[PDB]
Protein backbone atom coordinates (compact mmCIF):
# COMPACT_ATOMS: atom_id res chain seq x y z
CA UNK A 1 0.00 0.00 0.00
CA UNK A 2 1.38 3.39 -1.02
CA UNK A 3 -1.34 5.99 -0.41
CA UNK A 4 -1.81 5.08 3.25
CA UNK A 5 1.89 4.40 3.86
CA UNK A 6 2.77 7.99 2.93
CA UNK A 7 0.15 9.24 5.39
CA UNK A 8 1.56 7.00 8.12
CA UNK A 9 5.08 8.33 7.49
CA UNK A 10 3.82 11.92 7.49
CA UNK A 11 1.88 11.63 10.74
CA UNK A 12 4.83 9.78 12.27
CA UNK A 13 7.16 12.54 11.01
CA UNK A 14 9.47 9.89 9.55
CA UNK A 15 10.46 12.08 6.62
CA UNK A 16 13.33 9.72 5.78
CA UNK A 17 10.69 7.05 5.24
CA UNK A 18 8.73 9.44 3.03
CA UNK A 19 11.85 10.10 0.97
CA UNK A 20 12.52 6.37 0.63
CA UNK A 21 8.92 5.78 -0.44
CA UNK A 22 9.11 8.59 -2.99
CA UNK A 23 12.35 7.27 -4.48
CA UNK A 24 10.98 3.71 -4.54
CA UNK A 25 7.89 4.68 -6.56
CA UNK A 26 7.90 4.43 -10.38
CA UNK A 27 8.70 7.45 -12.55
CA UNK A 28 5.07 8.57 -12.58
CA UNK A 29 2.43 7.93 -9.93
CA UNK A 30 -0.69 9.47 -8.39
CA UNK A 31 1.12 9.69 -5.03
CA UNK A 32 4.33 11.56 -5.87
CA UNK A 33 2.65 15.02 -6.10
CA UNK A 34 1.06 14.47 -2.68
CA UNK A 35 4.43 13.48 -1.21
CA UNK A 36 5.99 16.61 -2.71
CA UNK A 37 3.23 18.75 -1.19
CA UNK A 38 3.91 17.12 2.18
CA UNK A 39 7.61 17.89 1.80
CA UNK A 40 6.82 21.50 0.91
CA UNK A 41 4.63 21.87 4.00
CA UNK A 42 7.34 20.49 6.28
CA UNK A 43 9.96 22.56 4.46
CA UNK A 44 12.23 20.04 2.70
CA UNK A 45 12.91 21.96 -0.50
CA UNK A 46 15.36 19.44 -1.97
CA UNK A 47 13.18 16.35 -1.53
CA UNK A 48 10.11 18.25 -2.72
CA UNK A 49 11.95 19.42 -5.85
CA UNK A 50 13.14 15.90 -6.63
CA UNK A 51 9.63 14.52 -6.09
CA UNK A 52 8.05 17.15 -8.35
CA UNK A 53 10.65 16.56 -11.06
CA UNK A 54 9.85 12.86 -10.81
CA UNK A 55 6.19 13.80 -11.35
CA UNK A 56 7.41 15.80 -14.38
CA UNK A 57 6.02 19.07 -12.98
CA UNK A 58 8.97 21.48 -13.20
CA UNK A 59 6.67 24.50 -12.86
CA UNK A 60 5.76 23.53 -9.29
CA UNK A 61 9.35 22.42 -8.65
CA UNK A 62 10.42 26.02 -9.28
CA UNK A 63 7.39 27.60 -7.60
CA UNK A 64 8.41 25.84 -4.39
CA UNK A 65 12.01 27.06 -4.71
CA UNK A 66 10.61 30.57 -5.07
CA UNK A 67 8.18 29.95 -2.20
CA UNK A 68 10.90 28.50 0.05
CA UNK A 69 13.36 31.21 -1.08
CA UNK A 70 15.84 28.77 -2.65
CA UNK A 71 16.55 31.06 -5.57
CA UNK A 72 19.71 29.26 -6.73
CA UNK A 73 17.69 26.14 -7.52
CA UNK A 74 14.89 28.23 -9.02
CA UNK A 75 17.23 29.95 -11.49
CA UNK A 76 19.01 26.68 -12.29
CA UNK A 77 15.74 24.88 -13.03
CA UNK A 78 14.57 27.86 -15.10
CA UNK A 79 17.74 27.58 -17.18
CA UNK A 80 17.27 23.82 -17.56
CA UNK A 81 13.53 23.52 -18.24
CA UNK A 82 13.25 26.87 -20.07
CA UNK A 83 10.90 29.00 -17.98
CA UNK A 84 13.03 32.16 -17.57
CA UNK A 85 10.27 33.92 -15.59
CA UNK A 86 12.25 34.04 -12.31
CA UNK A 87 14.43 37.00 -13.28
CA UNK A 88 11.51 39.34 -12.64
CA UNK A 89 10.77 37.44 -9.43
CA UNK A 90 14.28 38.11 -8.12
CA UNK A 91 14.23 41.70 -9.37
CA UNK A 92 11.04 42.66 -7.56
CA UNK A 93 11.85 40.61 -4.45
CA UNK A 94 15.15 42.48 -4.13
CA UNK A 95 13.35 45.75 -4.87
CA UNK A 96 10.96 45.06 -1.99
CA UNK A 97 13.88 44.14 0.27
CA UNK A 98 15.66 47.39 -0.59
CA UNK A 99 12.41 49.24 0.11
CA UNK A 100 12.76 47.72 3.60
CA UNK A 101 16.40 48.96 3.76
CA UNK A 102 17.60 45.33 3.98
CA UNK A 103 20.36 45.77 1.41
CA UNK A 104 22.31 42.91 3.01
CA UNK A 105 19.40 40.55 2.33
CA UNK A 106 19.37 41.71 -1.30
CA UNK A 107 23.09 40.96 -1.55
CA UNK A 108 22.50 37.55 0.03
CA UNK A 109 19.82 36.64 -2.52
CA UNK A 110 21.89 37.99 -5.42
CA UNK A 111 24.75 35.77 -4.25
CA UNK A 112 22.45 32.78 -3.83
CA UNK A 113 20.91 33.36 -7.26
CA UNK A 114 24.38 33.84 -8.83
CA UNK A 115 23.38 37.38 -9.89
CA UNK A 116 26.83 38.37 -8.70
CA UNK A 117 26.94 41.62 -10.68
CA UNK A 118 23.99 43.11 -8.78
CA UNK B 1 2.85 -48.89 7.42
CA UNK B 2 -0.64 -47.57 6.52
CA UNK B 3 -0.06 -44.35 8.49
CA UNK B 4 -1.52 -42.11 5.80
CA UNK B 5 -1.32 -38.91 7.86
CA UNK B 6 2.45 -38.88 7.30
CA UNK B 7 2.53 -40.14 3.71
CA UNK B 8 0.61 -37.06 2.56
CA UNK B 9 2.94 -34.78 4.53
CA UNK B 10 6.01 -36.42 3.00
CA UNK B 11 4.46 -36.05 -0.46
CA UNK B 12 3.78 -32.37 0.18
CA UNK B 13 7.34 -31.81 1.42
CA UNK B 14 8.92 -33.57 -1.57
CA UNK B 15 6.72 -31.79 -4.12
CA UNK B 16 7.26 -28.40 -2.48
CA UNK B 17 11.03 -28.89 -2.39
CA UNK B 18 11.12 -29.88 -6.06
CA UNK B 19 8.89 -26.90 -6.90
CA UNK B 20 11.17 -24.52 -5.01
CA UNK B 21 14.26 -25.94 -6.71
CA UNK B 22 12.73 -24.97 -10.07
CA UNK B 23 11.74 -28.36 -11.53
CA UNK B 24 7.99 -27.91 -11.88
CA UNK B 25 7.53 -30.76 -14.36
CA UNK B 26 9.31 -33.25 -12.11
CA UNK B 27 7.49 -31.93 -9.04
CA UNK B 28 4.14 -32.27 -10.82
CA UNK B 29 5.01 -35.78 -11.99
CA UNK B 30 6.07 -37.03 -8.56
CA UNK B 31 3.16 -35.34 -6.78
CA UNK B 32 0.65 -36.76 -9.26
CA UNK B 33 2.06 -40.27 -8.93
CA UNK B 34 1.97 -40.00 -5.14
CA UNK B 35 -1.58 -38.61 -5.30
CA UNK B 36 -2.66 -41.55 -7.45
CA UNK B 37 -0.97 -43.95 -5.02
CA UNK B 38 -2.95 -42.42 -2.16
CA UNK B 39 -6.18 -42.39 -4.20
CA UNK B 40 -5.89 -46.03 -5.32
CA UNK B 41 -6.53 -47.11 -1.72
CA UNK B 42 -9.67 -44.92 -1.46
CA UNK B 43 -8.09 -42.60 1.11
CA UNK B 44 -9.29 -39.07 1.85
CA UNK B 45 -6.55 -36.99 0.22
CA UNK B 46 -5.81 -33.83 2.25
CA UNK B 47 -6.78 -30.50 0.74
CA UNK B 48 -3.16 -29.33 0.91
CA UNK B 49 -2.05 -32.07 -1.49
CA UNK B 50 -4.94 -31.31 -3.84
CA UNK B 51 -4.16 -27.58 -3.78
CA UNK B 52 -0.48 -28.20 -4.51
CA UNK B 53 -1.35 -30.58 -7.34
CA UNK B 54 -3.83 -28.06 -8.75
CA UNK B 55 -1.29 -25.23 -8.71
CA UNK B 56 1.46 -27.38 -10.24
CA UNK B 57 -0.91 -28.69 -12.92
CA UNK B 58 -2.12 -25.17 -13.71
CA UNK B 59 1.48 -24.11 -14.24
CA UNK B 60 2.02 -27.22 -16.37
CA UNK B 61 -1.00 -26.29 -18.49
CA UNK B 62 0.31 -22.74 -18.93
CA UNK B 63 2.97 -24.03 -21.31
CA UNK B 64 0.50 -26.16 -23.27
CA UNK B 65 -2.08 -23.40 -23.67
CA UNK B 66 0.58 -20.88 -24.71
CA UNK B 67 2.04 -23.46 -27.11
CA UNK B 68 -1.15 -23.70 -29.17
CA UNK B 69 -1.63 -19.92 -29.04
CA UNK B 70 -4.86 -20.02 -27.02
CA UNK B 71 -4.11 -16.84 -25.10
CA UNK B 72 -7.28 -16.80 -22.98
CA UNK B 73 -6.75 -20.22 -21.39
CA UNK B 74 -3.05 -19.63 -20.82
CA UNK B 75 -3.78 -16.18 -19.41
CA UNK B 76 -6.31 -17.56 -16.93
CA UNK B 77 -3.83 -20.23 -15.86
CA UNK B 78 -1.07 -17.63 -15.56
CA UNK B 79 -3.35 -15.51 -13.36
CA UNK B 80 -3.94 -18.58 -11.18
CA UNK B 81 -0.17 -19.13 -11.00
CA UNK B 82 0.65 -15.48 -10.30
CA UNK B 83 -1.82 -15.38 -7.42
CA UNK B 84 0.41 -18.06 -5.83
CA UNK B 85 3.73 -16.92 -7.40
CA UNK B 86 5.36 -17.32 -3.98
CA UNK B 87 4.98 -21.07 -4.53
CA UNK B 88 7.27 -20.59 -7.57
CA UNK B 89 10.18 -18.73 -5.95
CA UNK B 90 13.07 -19.37 -8.33
CA UNK B 91 10.98 -18.18 -11.30
CA UNK B 92 9.04 -15.33 -9.70
CA UNK B 93 10.33 -12.71 -12.13
CA UNK B 94 10.07 -14.66 -15.44
CA UNK B 95 6.61 -16.22 -15.01
CA UNK B 96 5.06 -12.94 -13.90
CA UNK B 97 6.46 -11.25 -17.00
CA UNK B 98 4.88 -13.91 -19.21
CA UNK B 99 1.59 -13.37 -17.38
CA UNK B 100 1.57 -9.68 -18.29
CA UNK B 101 2.30 -10.48 -21.93
CA UNK B 102 -0.44 -13.10 -21.97
CA UNK B 103 -2.81 -10.79 -20.12
CA UNK B 104 -2.01 -8.24 -22.82
CA UNK B 105 -2.79 -10.73 -25.59
CA UNK B 106 -5.97 -12.17 -24.08
CA UNK B 107 -7.41 -8.73 -23.30
CA UNK B 108 -7.12 -9.16 -19.52
CA UNK B 109 -5.35 -5.81 -19.46
CA UNK B 110 -6.50 -4.91 -15.94
CA UNK B 111 -4.79 -8.04 -14.62
CA UNK B 112 -1.75 -7.21 -16.76
CA UNK B 113 -1.58 -3.73 -15.23
CA UNK B 114 -1.92 -5.09 -11.69
CA UNK B 115 0.75 -7.75 -12.21
CA UNK B 116 3.15 -5.29 -13.85
CA UNK B 117 2.62 -2.86 -10.97
CA UNK B 118 3.47 -5.72 -8.62
CA UNK B 119 6.56 -6.27 -10.80
CA UNK B 120 7.74 -2.69 -10.26
CA UNK B 121 8.36 -3.36 -6.59
CA UNK B 122 12.06 -2.74 -5.85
Amino acid sequence: NQERLAECYYMLEDYEGLENLAISLPENHKLLPEIAQMFVRVGMCEQAVTAFLKCSQPKAAVDTCVHLNQWNKAVELAKNHSMKEIGSLLARYASHLLEKNKTLDAIELYRKANYFFD
Amino acid sequence: LKQYREAAQTAIIIAREEQSAGNYRNAHDVLFSMYAELKSQKIKIPSEMATNLMILHSYILVKIHVKNGDHMKGARMLIRVANNISKFPSHIVPILTSTVIECHRAGLKNSAFSFAAMLMRP
